[PDB]
């Protein structure tokens, strides 16, 4: 008899929407997460959808679906799932199980959403529903550790026991790369610069991937950034202007440890990575410490890992082992967790098929994924 | 009789162990899977797993009958969901197991998976054993 | 009476990419499904199982006859998983399909193989006639990159009064297996 299709796998980011096939070790597809719709002025269509409103994006007015890693627009959101399937991935939905990714923390409501419209608006055959940091710590080749996952909009501290987050210690953080973006155009501005335009965002988010990293120490570095010009980086912008930028490449990524920066009143991802392993059971603590795994495109800055194995090592007991680690794939880690988890053996009794949604309803997704 | 839902639970041989409890005005193991863990949960790891302090085992885990196990999700006293997943420890890596518990009028219905199979699973299949004697006023 | 008489040949689909479009016009126009999937499922063909097995002939270019695909089974080290077994249309009844199948089993055999399984409603004589018989289900195992980790007391009330026999549109389907 014919084989049985491929599993499709989709991480729904804040910013970036992430496709493809299970057992891949890449999607074949990565797309903004936007809805775009003409600013003033038939055009062409009532909407610009992923790919195609970023080309048209001088035109429109962008709508992010997703929200810190919440769907709070559903129409919108449809029309990237559809616009996923037909426009970037070129599948037929009813022929394939389908993998989603969801936020830490998801509200019930909206799981039991995504399964509603998967099953009753694309037809799928089959889905499941995985949590994005758990993908994350699958993909480094591991069942139990803490997450950081740190993308555009959201930013959390995810304990893994044997593969199952414990929700009870996760830590939600609402601050992320297009947050630093902002921060560093901010401070750009305050150095004779002008970027205030959306698409002056887009060139200081390039800014930001190619030029900040973490300092080690901070007060340090800006003592060095004060004293020389050693640290001082040039950027070209499209129309051959230059600028220039200093003490900012790592006062950008310092945010992450210092909120206060943005104006925001709580603790850094190191003192909630701290919080969050103190809320779990003592017995697995120590496998914590040792197996504090870095997602997302925010965790990618020069120097991250360095700097919180410090501050981690400062705020942990004198004797813990402490090891934090980066892969050099993490932008897309959530993904290719989700491909591993999707192409294991033990995971044909996982999905949730289209006949178990007949039967119990939306409510199915709150026993069979977690 | 009672030792006919074991049976009923064990049949499809997802489980290793499974059982029904009595929670009410003083603990009994009405049926469960001999010379396996749950035959011998304690009435003092009844009370915990019904008890207020939602909190502790967070931290310090809970025992079924003297099994160390970790706590996944609890939701065994709000409506609608009545369920506790959690995760089996073991020492020199040997292998661990997920367990559910869900609560109905009168009992708990308690299920450990064998190596390997998800926990999704278990909570399902206990779920509807729990709303099946929900249904029956149990 | 049905003797093959074409010269033919059996090969990986990955090891005659050229051909790959061929094979995916023959596969749909038996099952068919979204072009991007058949595609994506012969370019997952490799030397680690799952692989596709094009029989072919020498004479512009070679006729993708027929196709077969090979994945590895759970548990079961010995034991091959055979699904997706057709022959072009134009070209059934020459004998091309026990051809196919019986240079399944040698492709098997020789690299330690010792038992095929597949399934089947409407062809189940087709298979007992080259020796299958009624077996039980297995689990294939799907591709995974080689980039992947690769490292993973009051009575009781009434009772309420095997899904592998079943297959994606729960039909039931036989199990049939073959020592080789
Ligand atoms: C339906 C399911 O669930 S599994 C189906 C497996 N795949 C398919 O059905 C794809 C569509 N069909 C096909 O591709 C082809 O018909 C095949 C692969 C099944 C057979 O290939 P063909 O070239 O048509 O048959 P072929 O010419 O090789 O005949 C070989 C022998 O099998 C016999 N045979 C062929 N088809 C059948 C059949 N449906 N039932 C019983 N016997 C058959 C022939 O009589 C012949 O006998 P002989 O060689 O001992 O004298
Ligand atoms: N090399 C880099 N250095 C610094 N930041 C980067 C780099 N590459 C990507 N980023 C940042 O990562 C973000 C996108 O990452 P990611 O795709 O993980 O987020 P997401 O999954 O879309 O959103 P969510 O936060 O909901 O997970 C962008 O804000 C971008 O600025
Ligand atoms: C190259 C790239 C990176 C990314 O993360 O894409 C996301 C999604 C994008 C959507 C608008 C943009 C014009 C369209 C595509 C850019 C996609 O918004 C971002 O640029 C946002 C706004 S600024 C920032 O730092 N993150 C990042
Ligand atoms: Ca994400």
């Amino acid at each position: 008899d014919e084989d049985e299709t491929t599993a499709l796998v989709c991480d729904n980011g804040s910013g970036l929407v992430k496709a493809g096939f299970a057992g891949d070790d890449a999607p074949r597809a990565v797309f903004p997460s936007i809805v775009g719709r003409p600013r003033h002025q038939m055009g062409q269509k009532d909407s610009y959808v992923g790919d195609e409103a970023q080309s048209k994006r001088g035109i429109l007015t962008l709508k992010y679906p997703i929200e810190h890693g919440i769907i709070t627009n559903w129409d919108d959101m449809e029309k990237i799932w559809h616009h996923t399937f037909y426009n970037e991935l070129r599948v037929a939905p009813e022929e394939h199980p389908t993998l989603l990714t969801e936020a830490p923390l998801n509200p019930k409501a909206n799981r039991e959403k995504m399964t509603q419209i998967m099953f009753e608006t694309f037809n799928v055959p089959a889905m499941y529903v995985a949590i994005q940091a758990v993908l994350s710590l699958y993909a480094s080749g591991r069942t139990t550790g803490i997450v950081l996952d740190s993308g555009d909009g959201v930013t959390h501290n995810v304990p893994i026991y044997e593969g199952y987050a414990l929700p009870h210690a996760i830590m939600r953080l609402d601050l992320a790369g297009r947050d630093l973006t902002d921060y560093l155009m901010k401070i750009l501005t305050e150095r004779g610069y002008s970027f205030v335009t959306t698409a002056e965002r887009e060139i200081v988010r390039d800014i930001k991937e190619k030029l900040c990293y973490v300092a080690l120490d901070f007060e340090n570095e800006m003592a060095t950034a004060a004293s020389s010009s050693s640290l001082e980086k040039s950027y070209e912008l499209p129309d051959g202007q230059v600028i220039t930028i200093g003490n900012e490449r790592f006062r950008c990524p310092e945010t992450l440890f210092q909120p206060s920066f943005i104006g925001m009143e709580s603790a850094g991802i190191h003192e909630t990575t701290y919080n969050s392993i103190m809320k779990c059971d003592i017995d697995i603590r120590k496998d914590l410490y040792a197996n504090n795994v870095m997602s997302g495109g925010t965790t990618m800055y020069p120097g991250i890992a360095d700097r919180m194995q410090k501050e981690i090592t400062a705020l942990a007991p004198s004797t813990m082992k402490i090891k934090i680690i980066a892969p050099p794939e993490r932008k897309y880690s959530v993904w290719i967790g989700g491909s591993i988890l999707a192409s294991l053996s033990t995971f044909q009794q996982m999905w949730i098929t289209k006949q178990e949604y007949d039967e119990a309803g939306p409510s199915i997704v709150h026993r069979k994924c977690f | 009789g009672w030792n006919a839902y074991i049976d009923n639970l064990m049949a499809d041989g997802t489980c290793q162990d499974a059982a029904i409890v009595g929670y009410k005005d003083s603990p009994s193991v009405w049926a469960a899977v001999p010379g396996k863990t749950f035959v011998n949960i304690t009435p003092a790891e009844v009370g915990v797993l019904v008890g207020k302090d939602r909190s502790s085992f967070y931290v310090n885990g809970l025992t079924l009958g003297g099994q160390k196990c970790s706590v996944i999700r609890d939701s065994l006293l709000q409506d609608g969901e009545f369920s506790m997943d959690l995760r089996t420890k073991s020492t020199g890596g040997a292998p661990t197991f997920n367990v559910t518990v869900t609560k109905t009028d009168k009992t708990l219905v308690l299920l450990m998976g064998k190596e390997g199979v998800h926990g999704g699973l278990i909570n399902k299949k206990c779920y509807e054993m729990a709303s099946h004697l929900r249904r029956s006023q149990y | 009476g049905h003797m093959s008489l074409a010269e033919l040949t059996l090969e990986p689909v990955h090891r005659r990419p050229e051909l790959l479009d061929a094979c995916a016009d023959l596969i749909n126009d038996q099952w068919p499904r979204s072009r991007t999937s058949r595609l994506h499922s012969l370019g997952q063909s490799s030397d680690a199982f799952p692989l596709c097995l094009m029989l072919l002939s020498p004479h512009a270019a070679p006729v993708v006859v027929g196709h077969a695909r090979l994945s590895r089974v759970l548990n079961q080290p010995q034991s091959l998983l055979v699904e997706t077994v057709v022959v072009a249309r134009a070209l059934r009844g020459r004998g091309f399909g026990r051809r196919l199948m019986e240079g399944l089993e040698v492709f098997a055999r020789a690299r330690g193989f010792r038992k095929l399984h597949l399934t089947t409603h409407d062809q189940v004589h087709f298979y007992t006639h080259l020796g299958y018989q009624l077996g039980e289900p297995v689990q294939g195992l799907v591709f995974t990159s080689r980039r992947l980790p690769a490292t993973l007391l009051p009575p009781p009330p009434p009772l309420p009064e095997e899904t592998q026999y079943q297959n994606v549109r729960g039909r039931p389907i036989f199990w049939m297996e073959k020592d080789i």
